[PDB]
């Protein structure tokens, strides 16, 4: 049971930080980037035509 | 002067710059219909208005204009309880008249007659789980926010009715001697749901206590405004003149921030970010600075503002700008409400900034700001431990983590599940509130003195 | 002079401006509310009126105070409760039975009430006075004079009419300046536009700190008076709660605190508990409340006000900073302040910037932290003065990337973070080593080096433990315990010791919340020469549990060093530390042996 | 004639339409000051003026206006060096005035005769991490971006400092026979941070060959974007009339964009791309155009502009077209700065385009840009081979991953850190290149010729 112990754990720290490096910061950087332009669509929408 | 035209909401008058601003004028149709409307802008030998019922049907020269002479004011009496009126300050009993004593200006006062004191005294709403977790106080304002995957009306309603069978028992704990009101304003309300609101305070024997001020979603924008100004009026006269605690239900500020967004604030002019003013603070901040407590220092409003979140968002403006000028809130959840929890109230993403600091010690226990310590962080725990379970099993499961695995369940089913009509009071909801910290042994409650655990436990 | 052409909303058109500044402040119409001329096309100006409108009629008259939007700022600040534009709010409370002004009504700035007595500074009949020069000085608390009387700026001149001294009112003249023909009369206060800064000399490097003695503060990010310092926030999650905290701590010359625009509740609570709190100077007569002077603005009152709030508060400190006082401006928050700027941007009808916020916004941030700093005092005495703003921000829009905070992270050079777990602890401020950061570290670590502290060493040495124990945490997770000894062990040891006698604190003793430059200097001495000394121990054979138990009553005199009195050693000099480096050494050889 | 109105700091006259562009006008104020504007447009018997002075504090028909006859020029002279100057050039000091020599136009380059022979000359700055990385030459325009909450103005204090210190050995290689001036423009720059430049001035023996320009956020902003302009005619007077390489340091980028962005909504325009001006292109190509080599091809002006990014990211529109007019970047990373490197000069982006274009030979291997491909190829895979450690583990990493991890810390700690008082040699650092890059076999090292390969590892 041990030796098989001794194998699962290695898989299940790899994914622990597998998410915490790759994925959030990736989710980070997306999601700012289109909330961003998605209220710039709002804003000038509204300039263009008050002027 | 005849009427120019309208576009859209906005109607133009070419009438003379004589009337003066809040300046009530009469629409005179060849129809036999008079309406009345508010001028949101006097200007030279024109004015616009929007009308306070309908916009079209209109001429522009079998249409009149005359100017009435007295300006936007509620008559403000205390016969007014019990009192059944629209969003003009006009009844809907089809009996008497308002009544007056003094005419008062809708506007967040002309005077403004409130004063800054720290809030110190406990309000009590009926449910354990809003009062021991994020507890309510004279003069503080704490929102419920809700979202369109409730049933938001519903649980608002359940508030507001168990709130003022709150004062007897407050009468014997000493902390109100001096009578309960309700002053309800219903915006942008259905019909059927308008008439739920009513039953559920004739039922309660509220009736009596509560007035409301009715805006239907068929009514124009430009009433749904007026609507929350005569609600908080009426309180501010209980509340300083006769020294009443005043509860005020605001539901739902959300239709509130359509008829601005839509126009009254956009009226043709540059409005900020997703349609929502940028001064849509400015107009929160009127009905805000028209709460608190007042001369008398036995005088007081409470207010209990209901938003209701489009989808549940964070980063809409409405919850945002709102969430900032309150202190604190209540945040509901649409995942209890499927489990079959009533009313489904979460207390770990809520927040009440100021909870023992906020209430009193008179007519609430000293334990409180200590228990609401523990129930927090095990609450907190308990949600990360469910899931846990559910991959772990129970064999290799914490001891800790069990023990609050089945603290979630109850925290939900008891504390945070009750009737329709069940009321408790403050220092019952206390009680349940050991008991169901009762189950871990004191090594697990560590947060708190020996004295006050061994006493409370 | 005018005449209303327009009302739309609470923006008011008046035509018939036939001369008009575009700063002027004006009352409009025979309501008299409060406006500002914004712009101006034509005859016809834009105002904006910053109260309701509702009464006022087209064809009204508009009179020009005959002067721009100015404060006065004089003796009997101190003690008093203000708005922006500046209303005394106690006032209102006696006359109308509210704390909120009533609109279409406005009351004297400063209070008439108060009389002070003036004695003459030392130039006489006949002599030439010169920008910023003391003509005399005023008490402005009955225990303490802190408001000297200098000549207005820009001006200069022989002073042909000189009062002797008495008590005189703020209403009457006390001297008359001849440079040009009579070139005006002179009062115990004087005026100056909120938008305008008062000057100096010239301005210093800020090398000297702030007095507020909180021991976390001072050490390891060292506070700068004459800085800009940002700190976050979400309202009532321990920021208002360090606001307040650093009011009692402190025992600056004069501290003036700003309400932007907050909740009201916050702001009442400021008022009540200043008077019954104590100054950690010793000083009497309403302690903290004798040396604060309020501009407290919740957000529901008039929008001029918020917006004037900042203004008004960094004139006010900068005259101070003339007198030759050091000043605590304490503003909470700028996140407000710049809603304050958007919603009135919104009304007028012209086009807000990134993110809803207007174009303006960046220069008037960005304006106000560089006027607060240590600076020299303008005249001949040079006197030397400081303003050190903590500003306050929280998310805005619900987002803390959006433009206003990080612009403002761009200009500061001191950052002390907030965290909800870390103030449930009772850690204020709650900080660790990288939600803070401090640049004026490095010459404030050369300034207390030199007045006699081994100071710069032992810092660098406090930032480099934490950064470790942390560190050494992790691996413990991933890497198990096989990566760990004893030698490490020590090293989480010393920095839970630090944490809990420099970061955790609530004021639970007087000593507790002051604590001198030497005091402090004595704590990190005992911490880092146990730290060496035991790993030296367990390398010539010694385990961990065993130091622990060893180090113990010295290890719990020094925890305990924050409820001992600092005047055991004299007056700022802690005998018990001097005492704790023999202990250290006979202890050595308990440890090791 | 009079102010007819006036919105922000733009002041609308009616004035007579035959005044030329670019004319000063003078305000007479019956405040007893007269304050100068440059006409921003001329129109049919009315203009649109910026004044200079103030921003309020104008009259509307009590005011009068006088005119110059000359158009905005800046009195240029070489007597200006040695002096302390604010953002409109007077001294501070208060001594004898800018003066002139020549007036030179803002308003359009002079003489316009940049570059036909390409910069390929190297510039020495005393720095590694800068000169090996990314190439410097005379008339090259290599920008430093850093990110709010950085030391952007103690890195720009480092490279002035050292560059001139350098200098006479690199006279001996060639890279210099002529005079060397720094030309110092702030905006938005805190009174300490100024007051840090100047001691580093001192440090050099350049204190007496610079001009120093201090605009504050707290001066009007009229002034703050004249400050740059202002700054480039002094720079190139210099480096025309006797021949002489000035290094112009401009901080900050963001700080004249936010100037642009408030003369945008006082304007009618439009603003485009996230809130900033849709003629922002413009406004950064002026000042870019004036750099290369001028007249004699022994003068130039060098450029390092300085740029903060407001929100922290490099897709924001301000590093995005001014990193595409210039030649390069420069990245300095928030992690490197708290972990307490000097310089944090991070070269995973890090690059400049004249690589094989700014070297030669006699002072430079050509071997130098090759040396660079290495060093930025290796610094990258090892910065990925870090990246997979942090996931996987090391048990589980190939053996090229190893090498590369080993790479990169070796980087960190010997390249990008040295002293702040430390000058390097072009040779000296590609020597330290070849140990550090000696740890892969000759398989793996293939970004470089076999023949330079097979000296040199």
């Amino acid at each position: 049971a041990f030796i098989i112990l001794d194998e699962v754990i290695k898989v299940t720290n790899r994914r622990v930080n597998a998410i915490e490096h790759v994925i959030i910061p990736r989710t980070e950087n997306t999601i700012a980037y289109i909330n961003s332009e998605l209220d710039e669509l709002d804003r000038e929408e509204f300039y263009r035509l008050k002027k | 002067n005849t009427v120019s035209g309208v576009n859209g909401p906005l109607v133009i008058l070419e009438k003379v710059k004589f009337p003066r601003y809040n300046e009530i004028v009469n629409l005179t149709l060849p129809d036999g219909t008079v309406r009345q409307g508010q001028v949101l802008e006097i200007r030279g030998d024109r004015a616009i208005v929007q009308v306070f019922e309908g916009t079209s049907g209109i001429d522009v020269k079998k249409t009149t204009v005359e100017f009435t002479g007295e300006s936007l004011r509620i008559p403000v009496s205390e016969d007014m309880l019990g009192r059944i009126f629209d969003g003009s300050g006009r009844p809907i009993d089809n009996g008497p008249k308002v009544f007056a004593e003094d005419y008062l200006d809708i506007n967040g006062s002309p005077i403004n007659p409130y004063a800054r004191i720290y809030p110190e005294e406990m309000i009590s709403t009926g449910v354990s789980a809003i009062d021991t977790m994020n507890s309510i106080a004279r003069g503080q304002k704490i929102p419920i926010f809700s979202a369109s995957g409730l049933p938001h009306n519903e649980i608002a309603a359940q508030i507001c009715r168990q709130a003022g069978l709150v004062r007897p028992t407050k009468d014997v704990h000493d902390g109100h001697e001096e009578n309960f009101s309700i002053v309800f304003a219903a915006m942008g309300v259905n019909l059927e749901t308008a008439r739920f609101f009513k039953q559920d305070f004739e039922e309660n024997g509220s009736l009596e206590r509560t007035s409301l001020f009715l805006n239907l979603a068929n009514d124009p924008t430009i009433e749904r405004i007026i609507t929350p100004r005569l609600a908080l009026t009426t309180a501010e006269y209980l509340a300083y003149q006769t020294e009443r605690h005043v509860l005020t239900i605001l539901t739902d500020m959300s239709s509130y921030a359509d008829a601005l967004r839509e126009v009254s604030a956009a009226r043709e002019e540059v409005p900020g970010r997703r349609g929502y003013p940028g001064y849509m603070y400015t107009d929160l901040s009127t009905i805000y600075e028209r709460a608190g407590r007042v001369e008398g220092r036995n005088g007081s409003i409470t207010q209990i503002p209901i938003l209701t979140m489009p989808n549940d968002d964070i980063t809409h403006p409405i919850p945002d700008l709102t969430g900032y000028i309150t202190e604190g809130q209540i945040f509901v959840d649409r995942q209890l409400h499927n489990k079959g929890i009533y009313p489904p109230i979460n207390v770990l993403p809520s927040l009440s900034r100021l909870m023992k600091s906020a209430i009193g010690e008179g007519m609430t226990r000293k334990d409180h700001g200590d228990v609401s310590n523990q129930l927090y962080a095990k609450y907190a725990i308990g949600k990360d431990a469910a899931a846990m379970k559910a991959v772990v099993g129970e064999e290799a499961l914490s001891i800790e983590d069990k023990l609050s695995l089945e603290f979630l369940e109850k925290f939900e089913k008891t504390f945070i599940t009750q009737g329709a009509y069940e009321d408790r009071t403050v220092f019952e909801s206390l009680d349940q509130a050991w008991s169901l910290l009762r189950i871990y042994p004191k090594e697990m409650l560590n947060r708190i003195s020996p004295k006050i655990l061994d006493e409370f436990y | 002079y005018g005449a209303i052409y327009s009302v739309s909303g609470p923006v008011v058109i008046a035509e018939n401006m036939i001369g008009c500044a575009m700063y002027e402040l004006v009352k409009v119409g025979h309501d008299n509310l409060v406006g500002e001329v914004i712009r101006i096309d034509g005859d016809k100006a834009t105002i904006q009126v910053y109260e309701e409108t509702a009464g006022l009629t087209v064809g009204d008259p508009v009179l020009r105070t005959g002067k721009p939007l100015s404060v006065e700022l004089g003796p009997g600040l101190m003690e008093t409760i203000y708005d922006g534009i500046q209303r005394p709010l106690k006032a209102i409370k006696e006359e109308s039975q509210s704390i909120y002004i009533p609109r279409g009504i406005d009351t004297p700035a400063l209070d008439r009430t108060i009389k002070w007595q003036f004695t003459p500074g030392k130039f006489q009949v006949g002599d030439h006075i010169s920008g910023g020069d003391i003509y005399g000085s005023v008490f402005e608390n009955s225990l303490i004079s802190s408001h000297k009387i200098l000549l207005p700026p820009r001006s200069r001149g022989t002073i042909t009419w000189i009062a002797p001294a008495g008590e005189y009112t703020l209403d009457e003249k006390i001297l008359e300046v001849e440079f040009d023909g009579k070139k005006s009369d002179f009062t115990l206060y004087h005026t100056w536009p909120v938008r305008v800064p008062r000057p100096v000399t010239e301005k210093l490097s800020a090398d000297y700190p702030l007095l507020t003695g909180q021991r976390v503060l001072d050490a390891l990010f060292p506070c700068v008076q004459g800085g800009t310092t940002c700190i976050p926030g979400a309202f009532g999650c321990g920021k208002t709660v360090i606001s307040q905290s650093l009011s009692k701590y402190s025992n600056s010359d004069a501290i003036i605190y700003v309400g932007c625009g907050e909740r009201g509740n916050e702001m009442a609570e400021v008022l009540m508990e200043f008077p019954e709190l104590y100054t950690e100077m010793s000083g009497t007569k309403e302690p903290i409340m004798k040396r604060t002077t309020l501009v407290a603005n919740t957000s529901n009152m008039p929008v001029a006000a918020r917006e004037a709030s900042i203004y008004t508060g960094i004139t006010l400190a900068e005259y101070f900073r003339d007198q030759g006082k050091n000043v605590s401006m304490i503003a909470d928050s700028s996140s407000r302040w710049a809603e304050a700027l958007r919603e009135i941007s919104g009304r007028l009808g012209e086009m807000p910037a990134d993110q809803g916020f207007p174009a303006y916004l960046g220069a008037k941030l960005a304006s106000f932290y560089e006027r607060a700093g240590k600076a020299v005092a303008l005249g001949s005495p040079d006197r030397t003065g400081s303003v050190s703003i903590v500003a306050a921000v929280s998310p805005a829009g619900g987002d803390f990337s959006d433009p206003v905070t990080t612009a403002t992270l761009g200009i500061t050079q001191v950052f002390w973070g907030l965290d909800k777990k870390l103030a449930q602890r009772k850690h204020f401020p709650s900080i660790n080593t990288s939600v803070s950061y401090s640049k004026y570290t490095n010459v404030l670590n050369k300034f207390y080096d030199s007045n006699y502290p081994e100071f710069p060493v032992l810092r660098d040495r406090m930032k480099e433990i934490l950064s470790n124990a942390e560190e050494l945490e992790q691996v413990v997770q991933l890497v198990g315990k096989s990566a760990l000894s004893d030698s490490d062990k020590i090293t989480l040891d010393v920095a839970t010791l630090i944490k809990e006698d420099f970061l955790q604190q609530n004021g639970y003793s007087t000593y507790d919340a002051f604590c001198p430059i030497w005091k402090t200097f004595d704590m990190m001495r005992a911490f880092i020469s146990y730290h060496d000394e035991a790993q030296k121990a367990v390398a010539n054979g010694a385990n961990w549990s065993k130091l622990a138990d060893s180090t113990g009553d010295v290890k719990h005199a020094v925890s305990s060093s924050k409820f001992f009195e600092p005047s055991r050693g004299e007056k700022e000099v802690h005998g018990e530390f001097e005492k704790l480096l023999s202990t250290m050494q006979e202890r050595f050889a308990e440890s090791t042996d």
